[PDB]
């Protein structure tokens, strides 16, 4: 076969009452008539374009713009004759002109896909590449110039033409209307937003109810600013490497796919604090279709949620106005080791919420380890023991209901909703199954939290937090079990913002002195209360006791700590996630990730975080390590 | 098979950053890098070799497989006390101590030599690549000391990997990438901010808009303007991408190689057009970069592109060599400036199989050199060298060192692959010892300096030298080995009787025969012969010559040429004017270096001879390659 794509350039008005952008067409010109496959999940995109292993796609752009505007690809293979990139490689003169098409020209497209850049013998099918536009390359985009190019084994043609396939393109894309291609006074330019699709606009299509859907995914932008997706269901192609939330930088581009339940046109998320005001959403309608014409174990769980108090770091202190370290805690008078009032989940031993239940000074803040593979049910029975109402709900699973109805509360619309007020007790049922599960390429146990949903942070925040742990099948059988399987120990990476707490000026009556001038909303007192810390304990507060020849698995995640990502550090220590083996472990604000470690380095090693602008705001703690017994 | 305790004799050392490219006020800057040196005498300073000099503005390569023993004995030499870590430092045991001052210092001055059993904790797996990449760096202050200038590549490999050689290669050839964005409001920066750009005129921008690295610094190393050095490679021998980012939290660099793929394994391996780096993520990725020509790296984050990404890399295809012209030069081209004489002087004439009395370079000069202007950036593989023969003296040179330079203004010497400290060159042995050296990595330069480092009776050559250009495929187009048939060429008339056909299927640059020839049926300037390429062409130029009819001689004395993309109507060659007057043939013999400036993309070449000798006669042969084909 020989693929021609005969679809040049233009400039286009844009909306969903504010901006007016460059696009990139789509039409059957000689000259400049209409050509339209846009209806819905295209946004602002040249017709996506797909060519097989083998085969041989003829662009020829017609310009039209007061900009001058190339077209250039990734993924494929080209002669300098293409390329549409300017800088000298040389390049005669015939062989320059596809680097920048003047404004309002005309240039042929000559794009190869050898072997050597077709998809490799195990894994997406068919690959998630993008055609970009590069003379300014900040300009091209920002303004509006992408498309999708996708690239695939021998049979699309052939063996799309026989077979069925539900895929789309999602343009996950923050274009900013001051780096466009256009430049008293008050109301400077802004945008920030999926296909093109703004602050909470919506745009088209679902895909069929029992079965699966495909979508190639294309992060953009003009920046380093990374985002965090999801929606209902688990987002399982990453590889055949088995995802929570599709996680997207700077450019990128893997492909991926989910199941799913029904017609509930599910939630999507950019779900962090900053990009979320001016976020990313849309829905999807899950329908009906058209092509019809050594057993489980039973977990048992009592938790409270309960007031308490919290010194991030008991163990060591030394302030004064003496550091950055000096000033943290209540920015008036009281200033020493940092003591606030927090409401943690905690656990007890039956319905007679009285028996403590014994504490892990090693978690901290963190809630009970909970822990259920796949084939298991968490029977999960929860007090509030604090004033202000809360809940509890698992990231993770999605099989969560009432324990003995399938019920909603007399009246919300899920449980995570607005049920448990101070005093009564609800019987929570968790059923996990192998969707929700590790698999056979990921660890055997992936790593999931539950916070409680009342508010989202405004509780999390102020103690919500507790390790959830989701895992593959296994007793006196399967893998690892003939002398022991050693323990579960979790870090948790989190910056609780006290600012935000449901314990706000409570605690400033408290351990604040004098409210005598009542201070509020602040430049540096502010800052004084964004407490960076793993478990609670900062500043090299109480570390982890751990021996030499020792080994097992630590599970780690980012929470609360958002708006960023955490490099994460392990001092001459080097760990298995993944089965590679890096020394760093990049983690986002969803992050769940389960690494694995061989405990043989001794001495004291600074864990912390490969960013060193946190690990000076607090954000370390000690491990050491030296011979044992048993 | 046997284990290696493999010691790197290391130090940290500074001098910093050079801009001077094309796009004078430019500025000192005075950071700290790492530097390879030669024993425990901190003395040699361990020249960067041709191979790796991509390196260029952090540390020397450290390497190691499975079951091996690394080793460092450590200098600093500097202000802020620095050190050496990575990942696998695997320090021992316990001591008699004050809760474990595990702490790893090195004053300046002192030696602190660390040494380890490297664990397969660190190696590469069966699942993995031959190799993974691993960073050091000073922990003295992470945060500090790595915009400071100590990035550090650490190689770890499988069993059987390595060589005698030093590194590896088994189909390898290998490069790191360092892409991070430096700034100065760390490490000793003070000592540059009041050194170099104030004295009397100063009080200018105090931290108000002036960031000084966000003025500038986007590292892919450190020569990161728009433009960083060694990134040399053959465009088969597979290679290797070292790719590891670091700095800080906004320190994401999503990069690429334009029009080439990539293969990265991790559970398996799966193929990829661009890698978002991030900050702690060592990055291995292969690739087969069969597209020949000269491309760029660029981390395609809009705003880092557009302040010093777009940094160059070079492929040659090495089916690519011929002679550089020494019969086919340059009359009296370049020799030297005083290296050189006795009366039979210099070059002038110092070519290969140059016959004669007078024949050839002659200096009894213990301090010597010749140097050849190839007028423009070229890549040399070899140089044929050879000697002369005198009164019944056998004199030649026996050794010798290349140095080049591709500016002119700053040289320096030549490191052939993973030689010592210099490359020593054998000469020849004898008044016809052709000793076809060929450069292991190959060079570019403009310029090539040869000195002798002995001699017979007089530091004594003749040359040719091996290459083409970057790819302007100097390589003949198959008018000799006939890849074009005898069916694929017309001309517009050809001579033709009984004793003789001299018809356009002969025009071969050397061809023997009755009619070993093109020739016209009669004599015209309207005349015109044609190849056509049953595909579409990009050409250097046409290589011109003459008959030898045992009648007379007959040769084109001037031509003119046409191009055409339908091969039925013609658009014709030219200058900065009017149309081409080709400097054409003078002999019966001898080929014509006739080559076109702006290379001519075309599928349809015909030659308008001009002016003549005797009749229009014609063996030719054209020079190039292809693009894209047709459309
Ligand atoms: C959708 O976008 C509009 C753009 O104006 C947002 O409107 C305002 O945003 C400012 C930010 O400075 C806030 O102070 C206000 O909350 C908004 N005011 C008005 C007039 O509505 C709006 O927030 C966005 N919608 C969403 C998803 O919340
Ligand atoms: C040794 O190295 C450091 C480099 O700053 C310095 O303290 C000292 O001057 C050096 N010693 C010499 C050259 O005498
Ligand atoms: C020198 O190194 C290059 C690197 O690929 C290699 O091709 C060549 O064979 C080596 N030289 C020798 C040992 O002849
Ligand atoms: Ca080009
Ligand atoms: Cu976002
Ligand atoms: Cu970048």
């Amino acid at each position: 076969a020989t693929r021609r794509y005969y679809l040049g350039a233009v400039e286009l008005s844009w909306d969903y009452v504010v901006y007016k952008k460059t696009l990139f067409v789509e039409f059957t010109d000689h000259l400049f008539n209409i050509a339209k496959p846009r209806p819905p999940w295209m946004g602002l995109l040249g017709p996506t374009i797909q060519a097989e292993v083998y085969d041989t796609v003829v662009i020829t752009l017609k310009n039209m713009a007061s900009h001058p505007v190339s077209l250039h690809a990734v993924g494929v293979s080209y002669w300098k004759a293409s390329e549409g990139a300017e800088y000298d490689d040389q390049t005669s003169q015939r062989e320059k002109e596809d680097d920048k098409v003047f404004p309002g020209g005309s240039h042929t497209y000559v794009w190869q896909v050898l072997k050597e850049n077709g998809p490799m013998a195990s894994d997406p099918l068919c690959l998630t590449y993008s055609y970009l536009s590069h003379v300014d390359l900040v300009k091209d985009l920002n303004s509006g110039l992408i498309g999708a190019l996708l690239v695939c084994r021998e049979g699309s043609l052939a063996k799309e033409k026989t077979q069925t396939l539900h895929k789309f393109i999602l343009l996950f894309a923050v274009f900013d209307e001051g780096k466009s291609w256009h430049s008293s006074a008050r109301a400077w330019p802004k945008m920030h937003t999926v296909n093109g699709y703004v602050n909470r606009s919506l745009p088209g299509l679902i895909g069929c109810h029992r079965k699966s859907v495909y979508w190639h995914v294309i992060g953009m932008g003009t920046t380093p600013e990374v985002h965090s997706i999801f929606l209902e269901g688990h987002t399982f192609l990453v590889r055949n490497h088995r995802q929570a939330s599709l996680e997207i930088s700077p450019i990128t581009f893997l492909t991926a796919q989910t199941l799913l339940m029904d017609l509930g046109q599910f939630l999507l998320f950019c779900h962090i604090s900053s990009h979320q005001h001016d976020g990313m959403e849309a829905y999807v309608k899950v329908d009906s279709c058209p092509e019809e014409p050594k057993h489980p174990k039973t977990w048992v769980h009592y938790i409270a949620a309960e007031e308490e108090d919290w010194d991030y770091a008991p163990l060591v202190l030394a302030p004064d106005d003496r550091s950055y370290k000096s000033q943290y805690l209540n920015n008036g008078p009281q200033r020493i080791g940092r003591k606030y009032k927090k409401v943690r989940f905690m656990a007890y031993t039956d319905e007679t919420f009285k028996t403590r239940e014994a504490i892990q000074h090693e978690s901290g803040i963190l809630g009970p380890l909970l822990y259920g593979e796949v084939g298991d049910t968490l029977l999960i029975i929860f007090k509030n023991q604090a004033s202000r109402p809360y809940n509890i709900y698992p990231h993770g699973i999605t099989d969560v209901r009432p324990l003995y109805s399938r019920r909603l509360p007399k009246g919300v619309k899920h449980l995570k909703d607005f049920p448990i007020l101070p005093g009564e007790i609800f019987k929570y049922k968790w059923t996990v199954t192998v969707e929700d599960g590790p698999t056979k390429s990921d660890p055997r146990c992936l790593t999931r939290y539950y916070s409680s949903f009342v508010n989202m942070e405004r509780d999390l925040a102020s103690g919500l937090i507790g390790p959830l742990l989701i895992c593959y099948k296994e007793s006196v059988d399967q893998r690892g079990n003939q002398i022991m399987s050693d323990k579960r120990n979790v870090i948790l990476f989190s910056v609780f913002d006290e600012n935000r707490s449901w314990y706000l000026t409570e605690n400033i009556q408290r351990f604040l002195p004098n409210p005598a001038g009542v201070q509020l909303e602040d430049p540096e007192f502010q800052a004084s209360n964004i407490m960076h810390s793993i478990n609670g304990y900062v500043f090299d507060s109480l570390q982890l006791s751990v021996c030499l020849h020792e080994v097992a698995y630590w599970y780690i995640l980012s929470i609360g700590a958002q708006t960023d990502f955490l490099s994460v550090f392990f001092s001459g220590y080097t760990f298995k996630h993944k089965m590679v083996y890096e020394d760093t472990l990049t983690l986002f604000p969803f992050s769940g990730e389960t690494v694995f470690m061989s405990m043989e380095n001794p001495g004291l090693w600074i864990l912390g975080c490969h960013n060193s602008d946190f690990r000076n705001r607090g954000m370390t703690a000690l491990l050491k390590v030296s011979s044992c017994d048993k | 098979f046997q284990k290696k305790t493999r010691h790197y004799f290391i130090a940290a050392v500074e001098r910093l950053w050079d801009y001077g490219m094309s796009s004078g006020s430019v500025p000192q800057f005075k950071k700290v890098v790492f530097q390879e040196f030669t024993d425990g005498s901190f003395t040699q300073p361990l020249y960067r070799g041709e191979l790796n000099e991509h390196l260029g503005l952090l540390g020397p390569y450290i390497r190691a497989e499975v079951e091996d023993n690394i080793m460092v004995t450590f200098r600093n030499q500097a202000s802020r006390p620095y050190s050496f870590y990575s990942s696998l430092i695997s320090y021992e045991e316990d001591q008699r101590q004050g809760a474990e001052p595990r702490k790893n210092f090195v004053k300046p001055n002192e030696t602190k030599t660390y040494f380890w059993k490297v664990q397969h904790h660190m190696a590469p797996t069966k699942d993995e690549f031959d190799c993974k990449a691993w960073a050091y760096f000073s922990d003295v202050d992470l945060e500090k000391d790595v915009h400071s200038g100590l990035i550090g590549p650490l190689l770890v490999c499988h069993t059987n990997t390595l060589n005698p050689a030093h590194g590896r290669q088994v189909t390898v050839q290998e490069f790191a990438l360092f892409l991070t964005i430096f700034d100065e409001t760390k490490s000793w920066y003070f000592t540059e901010n009041m050194e170099r750009n104030c004295r009397a005129p100063c009080n200018i921008q105090m931290e108000d808009p002036t960031f000084k690295e966000n003025y500038r610094f986007h590292a892919i190393n450190g020569y990161i303007m728009d433009t960083l050095p060694g990134l040399v490679m053959a465009q088969d021998q597979r290679i290797r991408w070292y790719l590891l980012s670091m700095g800080s939290n906004e320190n994401i660099h999503s990069i690429h190689f334009s029009g080439h793929v990539f293969t990265v394994r991790k559970k398996e391996e799966y193929k990829m057009a661009l890698y978002n780096l991030y900050p702690g993520v060592f990055e291995t990725v292969e690739m087969l970069p069969s597209k020949a020509g000269i491309w760029r790296v660029e981390c395609l984050i809009g705003e880092h592109l557009h302040a010093g990404m777009s940094t160059l890399f070079l492929v040659y295809s090495n089916k690519c060599q011929t002679p550089l012209g020494m019969a086919s030069g340059h009359i009296r081209d370049f020799q030297i400036t005083a290296s050189g004489q006795y009366g039979q002087w210099a070059p002038k004439l110092a070519r290969l199989h140059y016959s004669g009395s007078i024949n050839a370079w002659s200096t009894k000069e213990p301090f010597s050199w010749i140097k050849v202007d190839l007028l423009a950036p070229m890549i040399i593989h070899g140089i044929k060298t050879q000697g002369a023969r005198q009164k019944f003296s056998s004199l030649y040179i026996s050794q010798f060192i290349i140095m080049y330079s591709l500016d002119g203004k700053k040289w320096q010497t030549y490191r052939g692959n993973s030689t010592g400290t210099l490359m020593v060159f054998f000469g020849n042995v004898d008044s016809s010892g052709i000793k076809h050296n060929i450069f292991n990595p190959p060079i570019i330069a403009r310029y090539i300096r040869l000195h002798p480092t002995h001699y017979s009776i007089r530091s004594t050559l003749r040359m040719e030298l091996m290459g083409c250009d970057l790819n302007s495929c100097s390589m003949p187009l198959g008018m000799e080995s006939k890849a074009i048939s005898d069916a694929q060429i017309t001309a517009s008339s050809y001579f033709t009787n009984m004793f003789a056909t001299w018809s356009p299927s002969k025009a071969r640059l050397h061809l023997q025969g009755r009619s070993n020839a093109w020739r016209p049926q009669v004599n015209n300037p309207k005349e015109w012969l044609q190849v056509d390429f049953q595909k579409t062409m990009k050409v250097t130029g046409v290589t011109t010559q003459g008959v030898k009819s045992l009648l007379t001689s007959m040769y084109v004395k001037e031509f003119l040429i046409s191009s055409s993309q339908d091969g039925h109507q013609w658009t014709l060659f030219f200058q900065n004017g009017k149309v081409k007057v080709f400097q054409g043939n003078q002999d019966s013999f001898t080929p014509v270096v006739n080559s076109l400036d702006p290379p001519l993309l075309t599928r349809y070449l015909r030659i308008h001879p001009q002016s003549w000798v005797h009749q229009i006669a014609l063996r030719m042969e054209v020079l190039g390659c292809e693009a894209q084909d047709l459309y």
